[PDB]
């Protein structure tokens, strides 16, 4: 058992779980009507691969999702893209108008319209579930449905399923790939009003990726669709450890316990590698060395931070391939005397490790080189504070003349939800101010 | 003379069944439960621990938990798998998290009325039950929370029990998640006032061992339980083969704990052995006995030079010398009659088995009850502050309904029993 339920809201949840479920397809042996050829339990099973998949009698393999917008263009690619058998038209859930970049439509004016019919597909979902244990929410903080939306389905999850685990995979503004003006009062809105109900969140900074995508795989001006071929192994990285099996694999909610360690600190940064073109990876094997020592190259980073310039309060890698803990431990040894690593004093200073031995896939016609081995870190670090101070700051300049805010109060919000959601943002970037300073 | 075996979680279930494997090799004991031996000493005392099926089968005597069915699923698998008795795999789905309060008070307390029914089951076909053991982890949260949770509930059911653990602590160098030091010093509490023997089998030695000494530059789990199930092997000789020693559970925990309190034991066991690799001289009796002695064999990694022996027991296995074993042994202690208390006196007592184990033609197997075991519990109490002090990871205990309060209760008993060491080891 052990189950677990994507949703995905707005477009860029609902593109990036198109590009994570194609590519967990492919790792699976999944074709694109479902039918996996070496699943020899027709109709069920308890599988590793059963945590995101049900099946069918008639052999279908549906992943355990919901797709969510309130305007219906994005999702209808999928209803009549190349995976459009591997969903029943009941997981994709679409409105009529959109919340227009607008929190409070999102949440409010728009989408309390839908949010029960969707609580209700979800609520379908989990009845399959013999042990659900909890759900992935991807989403923009951007959008008006990303934002708004999601923290309004966060606070109803809290509510009819407890506190069964709530994780996110959220899109961080960037001003390169968006054409919105105001994202960062959606972006303070939604993490303020989510914090409470969120468990652990994955941030995606677009410029991370766009400038990944323009340094390592030689794209002049990436697409969106190129930022989610690159985010969905990141995100398939994370999930392998619930997806796979094996001896040295180790699952999600054990990283977790040692990512967490108060309840308002739950924000991993991911760096992953290697990310590689085919051109540049022929002739050149990548040790566990070389692809360990990258992950503390900050440019390899989801976020944009310096944690050279922080303090690590959790240290997690996440091998998927052919790897071997002899390599990891000596390639371990090796960045400990070499690179600017510093722990807070309260935290033991080891980093927990854990391999799943299947390699990782490739999209056919992709961009990145198909590799023998990767890894991606996972690290509690301070220096993720930086994307706070920086999206706060936004939103400072903006509302201190109360620009755009007019749309927000149209929509029947008030000023002192601004303001609340803001303090305790400014509160949040003090809690990890905090957890830095030394012992007494 | 019937024991009732219990193992509790991932690391109590893997030592649990190796420990399974060994004895059931000594006493000729197949995996289908068929006994083909050549001596009659395998048989004499094979009821302690095995029970008689109909159609000459043994049948463990052994009660398989956890709150995931993930290593037990591993062990019906294993090797030996098949030779335990099927009613006997109790495990719900939820899991520990690694998280004592889960294993002690939620999820475990929804499973622990299961397991005691089929403990009672196996106590009511005793002849005479002289006790029970437990092996287990501290640093997890189900062989840690919920073991303690069973063993304060069989004291309740059983008070005249003999009751002895075998029980791995938490190392950083061997380390699953930083909540550990919390697991272990809750869980030592429970330790102190509800085994009469509990077996400190630490990591950090294991891990050492195997590396320093046994020169394996990667060990793995399975390295450091092959230790932990010779050791074991040792421990039960004496009550599972004929010889010098018929003491049951309690007369033997009456020799070895003075104190009801310090009743915490460094094992060791000689010649120190990886698995597989074969090597083919015997030791000589002074090499064992010095072996034993020597801190690097110690699986407790604390330096017993660093306190002092209230009691210690060494039991010999196979053909030997006992008047060399004699001398050998009265040869270490009035070397350093300076480790020993001397209000104790004879405080060292060996026994020798004519059966060696599977592998050495001679071997010996140590229990020291001495004061350096403090070294122990201040290691899990420093690593314990240095969190505590910031109230990290907390929230995953108070979230399953725990206060602060036992955990700063949890500290200070565990200071207590350090310092409880300091009094006898300076008197
Ligand atoms: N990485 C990535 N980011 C995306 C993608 N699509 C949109 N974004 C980002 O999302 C933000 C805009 O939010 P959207 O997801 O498009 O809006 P929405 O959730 O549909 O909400 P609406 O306002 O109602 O349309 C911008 O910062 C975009 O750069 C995508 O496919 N991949
Ligand atoms: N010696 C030994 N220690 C183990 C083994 N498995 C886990 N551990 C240790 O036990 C602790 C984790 O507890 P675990 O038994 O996995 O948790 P549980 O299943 O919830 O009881 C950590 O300190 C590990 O280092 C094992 O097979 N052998
Ligand atoms: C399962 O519980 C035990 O095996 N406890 C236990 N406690 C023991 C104490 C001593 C000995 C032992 O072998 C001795 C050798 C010499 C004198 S006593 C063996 C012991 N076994
Ligand atoms: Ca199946
Ligand atoms: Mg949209
Ligand atoms: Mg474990």
């Amino acid at each position: 058992m052990r189950e677990c339920i994507s949703i995905h809201v707005g477009q860029a949840g609902v593109q990036i779980g198109n590009a994570c479920w194609e590519l967990y397809c492919l790792e699976h042996g999944i074709q694109p009507d479902g039918q996996m050829p070496s699943d020899k339990t027709i109709g069920g099973g308890d599988d590793s691969f059963n945590t995101f998949f049900s099946e069918t009698g008639a052999g279908k393999h549906v992943p355990r999702a919901v797709f969510v917008d309130l305007e219906p263009t994005v999702i209808d690619e999928v209803r009549t893209g190349t995976y459009r058998q591997l969903f029943h038209p009941e997981q994709l859930i679409t409105g009529k108008e959109d919340a227009a970049n607008n929190y409070a439509r999102g949440h409010y004016t728009i989408g309390k319209e839908i949010i029960d019919l969707v609580l209700d597909r979800i609520r379908k979902l989990a009845d399959q579930c013999t042990g659900l244990q909890g759900f992935l929410v991807f989403h923009s903080f951007g959008g008006g449905t990303g934002s708004g939306f999601t923290s309004l389905l966060m606070e109803r999850l809290s509510v009819d399923y407890g506190k069964k685990s709530k994780l996110e995979f959220s899109i961080y503004p960037a001003p390169q790939v968006s054409t919105a003006v105001v994202e960062p009062y959606n972006s303070i809105l939604t993490t303020h009003t989510t914090l409470e109900h969120s468990d652990c969140a994955f941030m995606v900074d677009n410029e991370a990726i766009y400038d990944i995508c323009r340094r390592n795989l030689d794209i002049e001006r990436p697409t969106y669709t190129n930022l989610n071929r690159l985010i969905s192994q990141i995100v398939s990285s994370i999930t392998a450890s619930l997806r796979f099996d094996g001896a040295l694999n180790v699952d999600l909610t054990e990283f977790q316990t040692n990512l967490v360690p108060y309840p308002r600190i739950h924000f991993p940064l991911a760096t992953y590698a290697p990310v590689i073109s085919a051109e540049k990876a022929y002739h050149e094997q990548l040790s566990v060395a070389e692809i360990t020592n990258a992950c503390f190259e900050p440019a390899n980073q989801m976020v944009k931070c310096d944690p050279r310039h922080g303090k690590y309060m959790a240290c997690c890698l996440l091998y998927r391939g052919d790897v071997v803990p002899k390599d990891v431990n000596a390639a371990i040894a090796t960045i400990k005397t070499k690179r600017s690593i510093q722990f807070v004093d309260w935290c033991p200073t080891g980093f927990k490790v854990g391999i799943n031995y299947q390699p990782p896939t490739v999209v056919p016609g992709g961009d990145l080189a198909k590799v023998q081995r990767a890894v991606c870190m996972l690290s509690n670090t301070t220096a993720i504070a930086e994307a706070w101070a920086r999206l706060d700051h936004k939103f400072d300049l903006m509302y201190a003349k109360r620009a755009f805010v007019h749309w927000y109060v149209g929509e029947g919000m008030e000023e002192g939800e601004f303001s609340e959601a803001r303090e305790d943002m400014a509160a949040l970037e003090k809690d990890y101010e905090e957890v830095g300073v030394d012992s007494v | 003379r019937e024991i009732v075996h219990i193992q509790a979680g991932q690391c109590g279930n893997q030592i649990g069944a190796k420990f399974w494997e060994v004895i059931s090799d000594e006493h000729g004991i197949d995996p289908t439960g068929s006994y083909h031996g050549d001596s009659d000493l395998q048989l004499e005392r094979i009821n302690v621990y095995y029970n008689e099926a109909t159609g000459n089968k043994y049948v463990p005597r052994a009660i398989l938990v956890d709150l995931e069915p993930g290593t037990m699923d591993s062990v019906r698998s294993g090797p030996f798998g098949q030779i335990f008795r099927p009613d006997n795999f109790v495990f719900g789905q939820s899991g520990a998290g690694n998280n004592w309060a889960k294993g002690h008070y939620t999820e475990g307390a929804e499973l622990v009325d299961s397991v005691l029914d089929v403990v009672r089951k196996e106590s009511e076909s005793c002849d005479c039950l002289q006790g029970f053991q437990l092996t287990h982890s501290l640093g997890g949260g189900t062989g840690s929370g919920m073991g303690t949770l069973l063993i304060s509930k069989i004291r309740e059911e059983y008070p005249d029990r003999i009751m002895n653990t075998f029980s791995v602590m938490p190392s950083p160098k061997v380390s699953d998640t930083v909540v550990e030091p919390y697991n272990a010093t809750l869980s030592v509490h429970q330790l102190v006032e509800n085994t009469d023997e509990t077996y400190c089998i630490d990591n950090e030695a294991l891990y050492d061992i195997c590396f320093r000494t046994l020169k394996l530059t990667t060990p793995t789990y399975g390295d450091l339980n092959h230790l932990v199930s010779a050791t074991m092997s040792g421990v039960t000789t004496c009550l599972r083969f004929p010889g010098q020693l018929n003491a049951d559970l309690r007369k033997l925990a009456v020799n070895m704990v003075p104190f009801p309190r310090l009743h915490f034991f460094m094992p060791g066991f000689a010649p120190l052995t990886s698995r597989g690799s074969q090597q083919y001289r015997a030791l000589t009796v002074p090499e064992l006995t010095q072996q034993m002695f020597d801190s690097k064999n110690m699986m407790a990694a604390c330096d017993p030079r660093h306190g002092r022996y209230l009691t210690v027991a060494a039991i010999f296995r196979g053909r030997m010398s006992m008047k060399e074993v004699d001398e050998q042994m009265l040869n270490v202690q009035n070397k350093n009659s300076s480790y020993f208390v001397e209000w104790i006196p004879n405080n060292v007592k060996t026994a020798v088995c004519d059966i060696p184990p599977r592998g050495l033609k001679m071997s010996a197997t140590f229990i020291g009850n001495s004061t350096a075991i403090q070294e122990l519990f201040k290691r899990i109490s420093e690593q314990f502050t240095a969190m505590f002090r910031r109230k990290a990871f907390l929230h995953w205990y108070t979230g399953e309904g725990m206060d602060e309060m036992e955990f700063t209760e949890a500290e200070s008993n565990m200071n207590d029993l350090v310092s409880e060491y300091q009094q006898y080891q300076d008197a």
